[PDB]
């Protein structure tokens, strides 16, 4: 039988969000120029310029 | 961040007896350290200083 006593609930939930997928589009990336650019040891990848 | 290939072509094309076009960069990056050993030259030096 129906019973509306055990029937009545309150659902409980957030009133908004914004979910986001690409985490990493929040994030600017840029490089130096490649004439700079170091290695592990701090020194340049290339060295012979 | 200066390439010093282009001093070595010159110096060799100056030279007027070698054809730079069938010298690869190594070998003219080579000249470069075996230049770059050698004492300048009095007046030059002086110049510069």
């Amino acid at each position: 039988q129906f019973d509306f006593r055990a029937s009545m609930h309150m659902l409980t939930s957030n009133l908004t969000f914004t979910v986001y997928s690409d985490l990493l589009a929040f994030v600017s990336a840029d490089t130096v120029e490649p004439i700079n650019a170091v290695a592990f040891d701090n020194m340049r990848i290339m060295n012979e310029l | 961040q200066k390439k010093m290939k282009s001093i070595v072509e010159d110096f060799l094309k100056r030279l007027q007896i070698f054809d730079i076009s069938r010298v690869p960069d190594d070998q003219m990056y080579r000249l470069r350290d075996r230049l770059r050993l050698l004492p300048v030259e009095i007046r030059r030096l002086d110049i510069f200083n």
